[PDB]
């Protein structure tokens, strides 16, 4: 069948069976053998319940078998990780099934309410709230951060609703973070977990289970979901228990550290009571490259009198194993001047793999490293920091660093993507920078392309805050038991997209007075007075306010008013709950999944009360499986470019700025101008080759034999091929993704595009745009496949069908300045090039040359602006029109001159 | 066209204060590393 | 009309 | 292309121009003021809060 | 002038630290790229 | 340069573009040729006529 | 009932289809990509009787960087050895060497500590007798002869490193001198003394607050080359911020003549933190 | 838009 | 008690009150 | 108040299309022929008749459009008088006292 | 008026003028010398792929 491969993925990320605690289908993994063993519906489940047992039950088959070597052994150890990412999607689909219709029948937690106003009757009786007098095992290993949040058991998951703290002073928005970090916290504990369970080397005490929670966002609830650990032998707090044993051992030693700043710092001597449990940590802390004690039990950030459970790490007694909760402090924080930020956190991947300097863990954690690190790479830059928060000082200054001359130059030349809201958003976080440091990018960035991109994406962020401090608002009054909630839900959608975007005074002041003033205090940069809504108004700022705030419409938003022989999109602004979208049609049915489902229980047994938001999802694969990070150290020593030679690395030296560093990336390595089409026309103006940049590798050595003797495809090509397939398969597997699936196929079908490969090319991009959503620019995308494909394998006239088609939709949604248009305007006067009309090749290509100065580097020139200007002056050179042939060609000589990131072989 | 005579190879100087303005101790400092060079030791302080 | 914000913005 | 800083030296430069372009953004309701100001040369002046 | 050529000097330090600091990187890419270049092979034609 | 070609260009969008001659030695010592090369022919407080 | 497998065979076709590695891969290509994981995944993974003998006590040796010098609130370590009484190395790692570490300053010992070891059953009786300041340094054994310390001291002081070989006979040539010292400047314990913090001078004549540096645990730190940010709100100018290069730090402000009735105050800050003190508010000295 | 009138 | 805003009591805050650059935003705040 | 969009439309300039009344007639009633295919009763009564207002013919029969035939309906007396004159309404009004 | 910057003294005024001229050469002798090191490698040809000579 040939597609199977890609196919076979993507249907199993459309039927993902949804499944209750005691439900098991299957014969492959948890299913084939603890199937029938624990039963029991929801009345008599509660406790225990599977769901911890069977996400466990496969950690220990994938830990177990990996320790096996053969090369039987170990194919059998790739079914095991992708049948523990399929088990982990058993949890999803269910974590996306209680919390839905939990903002359904229980609106912000207490039922009462217009919605089943009438013992709580339906499928909200099944929901069991726990107060500290209702259920106190539960409250107390799962207790809230905050007061005002509601903790829910259902078959047995842990739905803790997210509503701030009034008495405190915490914002709900400000909450929404702190559980952001603390699910961080665990996606950062998780893949480290695995690893250490992965290799040899280091009744065991701590076993380290698999930190398992999923941030679940439906119209602004932030629902965090979790397994149920065994309660009935009430868990053993490790920490209490390590620590009282060392207190009957070094009773001195315990209280020299209390004084010190906690008991807790005692337990870096916890081999007096296990060698086992002490060289675990050491690995942990190690991996996460973090100070001491890797989790922060005794020194906390927030302060004090703000109740906020610290990190507990309880052992149970049924399976005997101890799961990490409340890691909301494990990432060392950033310090702007000494004030210290405990919402804001730094990623993984600046942490553990560009400042190679470990990292303390709050602030008020007593620093202790003696002199060892004297010069490494960012040799500490200078000062010589004494204490924690000099040290944060210098990570924040590194940081900041990092995305002034790492991150912007990178982007700047292509490479990444930063196009269009999702991707925007992951190649910040990728790359090692927190999404909030955006404020930053702006004002380096120099073409017009890539700042507005930027200052689209901050405005689409502004508009998700107001939305959610408006629903502050609306949860500070009682007004949910008033009005029926999800009408007054999809009310503040329409009003709120009607104040943003439109052509009256009522949206020009909002911006001026509500939205700008957002922006600065977010981002820190002051736009107001400069952002006037006619700069930004065009739909793509429609398109990332539609992603980021879980709100979905259809596509009567998108109409057109052609004229002949075009289409010339346009949007309506009128906004009414009637354009918010119903999930019915083949397209956004793969957005809300299992709309079938969710229909039938909160509806008769309990149109316009589904319509609009969708679950946004943020599960925690581990990113330290076989699969992951076979793909990713593949996608590192095998880049796109190195450059043509290192005589270049200097030059960019001499007169101009650094160096950029740009990491191991798996997927948006994506769009043209890297490995399409305009790769080749890129290849021909630097000077360097387009497929698999230095050479064609077909074999594994240099044999004078054969290359004498001579006197199916690239290893590169085949390789990354076969890991990203099988990459593909296991995050479909984990479903709950939508947007990056999409991003993980059309990076793929653009590689197959690179290596020939134009029929599995064109199958892989059809079914983007006939099944896939609309939510970012993923339909531009997959018709941009189709142009470029054609363009291999002649098929002229299906070129123009394909161009007329994405020239108003790319007019529509990118502005009259596009990245997009003068790539592809490019591709056109090259194919006109190739096919030798001679003429026809002027028009695109002055179109590229009157974009390319302002879209991408304003400070002079571009290779796309080079390859335009030498189209125009070799078709004008033909067409003897040799007079014009020779402002056009000397104008790219005078402009490419003075003028770095152009090596010699451009001028 | 011209030959290659020893007064065409190109020479290159530097930038460098005054020695008679300058304080004796940043004195010592500019002198200790132009001995320095002929004894072949000016690799980066760092590494 | 633009005016007649301004204004409405200083009454109720 | 005057010696160093342009300090204790009045041309007519410094009596007729002297204009740093300065500005003052007071909020709706706070007690501070953001005052920004920048100037074209190098120099030692008084300013005069 | 001595005030005046003192604040000069704190900028002109940190300027040639951000100098150095360039300078930095590229010594450390250079030495790190310069052992993985592939050598040619060249063959005789009879 | 493409400099001062793209910060003219988004400047002057949507307005009437003019060729005009300026006298160099008329023209004040601060906009002198090397500068013109740097910033664009600055403009004073008091307007400069074409 | 008698289902099972013939009801688990015909529902892995239809909600649960699962595409394995064998099914999305080709037999040819499958052997290439398993190959591939070779490289690419988890790089780190009755005769008789003869003797036993003892670490003696006097040929153990305590070499270690920590027992010369200390760094401030961090690790101070050394490695100790245990040797057997003819001078051979016991490869083996079965000996506890307690370390007691002793600040040098009835006048306090311990009270409490004694009466928990009045007995100390006597096969292994406690013979240090426990301080006002003994801080156990770590007893991390290695399985291989050698044991490494970590021992933390805050004060001033000539501190004297004791080793214990079964927590009953001194090792080596302890006790051993580690001149331990005031660490790194922070803000906070800073202290400010003089008349600044207190009634200024009239008429403009100068003021002073002269401030002393500490580290993060009490004690005054006298090495200089320390910034002080110094800021100088109000109707105050700062003079001068000379380092005096003992500890001490020697700031002006003058009060003009004609404005002595406005609002002065003084930040002196380290980076980020103030001080003790800080925002200073001196008071007109003479009257009026 | 009879046939969206009886749809 | 806002009253009358007194004139000597007025204070000015900021780190390039006393320093400056040339060509580039300087903010202080009062 | 049923009307209330229309009314606040009044107060703005509009723009004039540049076309004649076969050009005009061309391009509402190609719109209207895909809004219609695209579906929905949101836009019926918002643009699929609306919009119908547009005849095909300049000549009229003066028994139609007679000034006594407003009598019948006054949805079109308001609806030629308030600007729009024979050549969007998806704003909602608050219906509070 | 006398200004601030007017009764200070003239010792550690023009001492810290000296020290940080003495750092000044300091960062342009190791400016001169990181690129000593960048001109050497672009120059003696250690960037550029060798020859082997296969028969």
């Amino acid at each position: 069948r040939a597609t199977h491969w890609w196919r076979a993925a993507l249907e199993s990320f459309f039927s993902m069976s949804l499944l209750s605690s005691y439900e098991l289908v299957g014969t492959k993994g948890a299913a084939g053998v603890l199937r029938g063993e624990l039963p029991g519906p929801n009345s008599v489940s509660l406790l225990s319940s599977n769901w911890h047992d069977r996400l466990q039950w496969s950690f220990r088959q994938v830990v177990e078998e990996a320790r096996r070597l053969g090369i039987v052994a170990r194919e059998k150890w790739a079914d095991k990780e992708l049948l523990l990412c399929k088990e982990i999607g058993y949890f999803t689909a269910a974590a996306r099934a209680a919390a839905v219709v939990l903002s359904h029948t229980h609106p912000a937690g207490d039922f009462d309410a217009a919605s089943n106003q009438e013992a709580k009757p339906g499928v909200a009786g099944c929901f069991v709230e726990v107060k500290p007098d209702n259920l106190p095992a539960v409250w107390r290993v799962y207790r809230p951060k905050f007061e005002d949040d509601k903790v829910f058991v259902f078959d047995s998951l842990v739905l803790t609703v997210v509503h701030g703290s009034r008495r405190h002073g915490v914002s709900t928005r400000s909450a929404r973070k702190v559980y952001a970090n603390d699910y961080k916290g665990r996606q950062a504990a998780a893949s480290v977990i695995y690893q250490m369970n992965l290799t040899a080397d280091l009744f065991g005490r701590t076993d380290y289970a698999l930190p398992v929670c999923t941030l679940v966002d439906y119209a602004g609830q932030r629902i965090m979901v979790e397994p149920l650990m065994p309660i009935e032998p009430e868990p053993v707090n490790v920490e209490k228990e390590l620590v009282e044993i060392l207190k009957k051992e070094m009773p001195f030693y315990v209280q020299q550290c209390k004084a010190r700043g906690s008991e807790y710092l005692a337990l870096d001597a916890v081999d007096k009571v296990d060698r086992k449990v002490d060289r675990k940590m050491r690995f942990i802390s190690k991996s996460l490259n973090i100070f001491g004690c890797p989790f922060p039990f005794g020194h906390s950030d927030f302060d004090s009198k703000c109740r906020i459970p610290r990190a507990h790490l309880w052992r149970s007694r049924v399976d005997q194993l101890c799961v990490l909760r409340n890691l909301q402090e494990l990432l060392p924080p950033a310090v702007i001047k000494g004030k210290v930020h405990p919402t804001h956190r730094m990623r993984e991947r600046f942490v553990q793999q560009i400042f190679d300097i470990p990292l303390p863990s709050t602030a008020a954690a007593p620093w202790t490293a003696p002199k060892a690190e004297n010069t490494i790479s960012k040799f500490l830059q200078t000062t010589r920091p004494g204490s924690g928060l000099e040290l944060l000082e210098v990570a924040h200054d590194a940081l900041v660093e990092c995305v002034q001359d790492d991150l912007v130059p990178t982007i700047e030349a292509l490479h990444v993507n930063f196009l269009d809201s999702s991707d925007v958003s992951h190649a910040l976080h990728e790359q090692g920078v927190n999404i909030k440091s955006l404020g930053l990018m702006y004002n380096r960035f120099a073409g017009a392309v890539f700042r507005d991109a930027s200052l689209r994406e901050m405005l689409a962020r502004a508009a998700k805050h107001l939305f959610l401090k408006q629903m502050e608002v609306l949860v500070r009054k009682k007004a949910y038991r008033k009005v029926l909630w999800v009408e007054l839900l999809q009310t503040t959608i329409v009003a709120l997209f009607n104040i943003v975007l439109g052509t009256t005074e009522e949206t020009r002041s909002f911006w001026q007075e509500q939205l700008l003033p957002e922006v600065a205090e977010i981002f820190g940069v002051d736009l107001v007075g400069t952002v006037t809504p006619r700069s930004v108004c065009h739909p793509s700022l429609f398109k990332a306010m539609e992603f980021h705030l879980g709100v979905k419409f259809e596509a009567t938003v998108f109409q057109k008013t052609q004229t002949g022989e075009n289409e010339s999109l346009f949007l309506q602004l009128p906004f009414t709950p009637a354009d918010l979208s119903h999930f019915t049609s083949i397209r956004d049915v793969a957005l809300f999944p299992h709309i079938d489902f969710i229909r039938n229980l909160v509806t008769n047994n309990t149109l316009r009360t589904f319509c609009g938001f969708f679950p946004q999802v943020k599960t925690v694969v581990p990113a330290s499986l076989g699969i992951i990070r076979t793909a990713q150290e593949q996608a590192e020593r095998f880049p796109v470019t190195r450059d043509i030679s290192l005589d270049v690395k200097i030059d960019q030296m001499k007169a101009g700025l650094t160096l950029t560093r740009r990491l191991p990336m798996v997927y948006g390595t994506a769009g043209m101008a890297s490995h399409g089409l305009n790769g080749a026309i890129r290849a021909s103006v630097l000077g360097v080759a387009y497929p698999c940049h230095p050479h064609c590798v077909m074999s594994l050595k240099r044999s004078p034999t054969l290359t004498t003797e001579a006197a199916e495809r690239c290893l590169i090509f085949e390789g990354f091929r076969i890991s990203l397939a099988l990459f593909l398969t296991l995050h479909t597997m984990v479903a709950s993704d939508i947007v990056k699936i999409g991003k993980i196929v059309t990076q793929l079908a653009y590689v197959l595009l690179q290596h020939g490969d134009t029929r599995q090319a064109i199958a892989a991009a059809e079914y983007i745009h006939t099944r896939l959503p609309d939510i970012g620019f993923l339909h531009g995308d997959a018709k941009l496949l189709q142009l470029q494909c054609r363009a291999k394998t002649s098929k002229l006239h299906s070129m123009v069908q394909m161009y007329k088609e994405l020239v108003p939709d790319f007019l529509f949604f990118e502005g009259p300045l596009s990245l997009r248009l003068m790539l592809m305007e490019l591709l056109i006067a090259a194919v006109a090039f190739q096919h030798k009309q001679y003429a026809a090749a002027i028009p695109p290509g002055l179109k590229v040359y009157h974009a390319s100065a302002l879209t991408v580097n304003p400070n002079g020139c571009h290779w796309t602006g080079v390859a335009a200007l030498r189209l125009i002056g070799k078709s004008l050179m033909e067409l003897r029109r040799f007079s014009e042939a020779i402002m056009v060609l000397e104008d790219a000589v005078r402009g490419g001159r003075k003028d770095p990131s152009l090596p010699f072989f451009v001028t | 066209p011209i030959a290659s005579a020893v007064e065409y190879i190109p020479t290159s100087a530097e930038a460098a204060t005054d020695p008679n303005a300058l304080p004796p101790q940043t004195r010592e400092i500019v002198a200790r590393a132009r001995e320095a060079e002929e004894r072949g030791e000016n690799l980066p302080t760092l590494m | 009309d633009s005016a007649l914000r301004r204004r409405d913005y200083v009454a109720v | 292309l005057i010696g160093g800083g342009r300090v204790g030296v009045i041309t007519k430069t410094e009596l007729t121009s002297l204009t740093p372009e300065w500005a003052v953004e007071k909020t709706e309701g706070d007690c501070v003021y953001r005052v920004k100001y920048r100037h074209t040369r190098p120099g030692f002046v008084l300013m005069h809060v | 002038q001595s005030q005046s050529d003192l604040l000069e000097a704190q900028k002109m330090v940190e300027e040639q630290r951000l100098e150095i600091q360039r300078l930095y990187k590229v010594i450390e890419s250079l030495n790190r790229e310069k052992s993985l270049v592939p050598p040619v092979v060249l063959a005789p034609a009879n | 340069t493409p400099h001062l070609v793209s910060a003219f260009e988004r400047r002057t969008q949507g307005r009437l573009l003019t060729y005009s001659f300026v006298d160099t030695a008329s023209l004040d010592e601060d906009n002198s040729l090397q500068d013109i090369a740097r910033r664009g022919l600055k403009i004073p407080m008091t307007g400069m006529r074409f | 009932e008698a289902q099972r497998d013939r009801e688990a065979e015909l529902e892995n076709l239809s909600r649960a289809k699962f595409p394995l590695v064998s099914d999305v891969f080709s037999p040819e290509d499958k052997a290439a990509y398993l190959g591939m994981l070779n490289a690419y995944g988890n790089p780190g993974g009755r005769p008789a009787q003869d003797l036993n003998t003892e670490a003696a006590a006097s040929l153990c040796r305590v070499f270690g960087p920590g027992l010369e010098h200390a760094e401030a609130g961090r690790l101070a370590t050394f490695t100790i050895q245990a040797v057997n009484s003819d001078g051979t190395f016991m490869r083996s790692g079965d000996a506890s060497f307690t370390v007691y570490v002793d600040p040098v300053k009835e006048e306090d010992y311990d009270s409490d500590a004694e009466r928990l070891n009045q007995y100390r059953p006597p096969a292994s009786r406690a013979t240090h007798r426990r301080r006002k300041d003994t801080l156990d340094g770590y007893v991390y054994n290695h399985g291989d002869g050698t044991y490494t310390v970590h021992y933390y001291c805050t004060r001033a002081a000539r501190h004297s490193i004791y080793v214990y070989l079964n927590d009953q006979i001194l090792v080596g040539d302890s006790p051993y001198r580690v001149n331990v010292t005031p660490g790194s400047t922070d803000g906070e314990n800073c202290e400010a003394y003089g008349d600044g913090t207190t009634f200024f001078a009239l008429g403009g004549d100068f003021s002073e607050i002269v401030i002393q540096a500490k580290d993060a645990h009490g004690n005054k730190v006298k090495t200089g080359g320390d910034k002080f940010t110094v800021a100088a709100s109000g109707a105050a100018k700062i003079v001068e911020i000379t380092d005096m290069k003992d500890g001490t730090y020697w700031v002006k402000y003058y009060i003009p003549p004609g404005a002595e009735r406005h609002f002065v105050e003084i930040s002196i800050s380290y980076h980020g933190r103030p001080i003790k003190g800080s925002p200073f508010r001196p008071r007109p000295g003479g009257p009026l | 838009v009879d046939g969206i009138e009886r749809g | 008690g806002a009253g009358p805003v007194d004139a000597q009591m007025c204070v000015a805050e900021g780190a390039n009150l006393t320093v400056g650059h040339v060509g580039e935003w300087n903010m202080f705040e009062v | 108040f049923v009307h209330a969009r229309d009314f606040e439309l009044a107060i703005r300039h509009q723009q004039v299309s540049q076309q004649s009344h076969e050009g005009r007639v061309c391009t509402e009633l190609l719109q209207v022929v895909k809004t219609a295919e695209t579906g929905n009763a949101s836009h019926l009564a918002g643009l699929q008749r609306l919009s119908r207002g547009a005849v095909i013919s300049t000549y009229l029969d003066p028994l139609v459009h007679s000034p006594i035939v407003n009598m019948y309906a006054p949805d079109e007396v308001l609806m030629n008088f308030l600007l729009g004159h024979t050549p969007e309404t998806g704003e909602p009004s608050i219906a509070g006292p | 008026q006398e200004l601030r910057v007017s009764r200070m003294s003239l010792m550690q005024s023009q001492s810290d003028l000296l020290e940080a001229q003495k750092m000044v050469e300091e960062q342009r002798l190791e400016i001169q010398r990181l690129y000593k090191v960048i001109e050497s490698l672009n120059r003696e040809k250690s960037l550029v792929p060798p020859v082997v000579l296969a028969p």
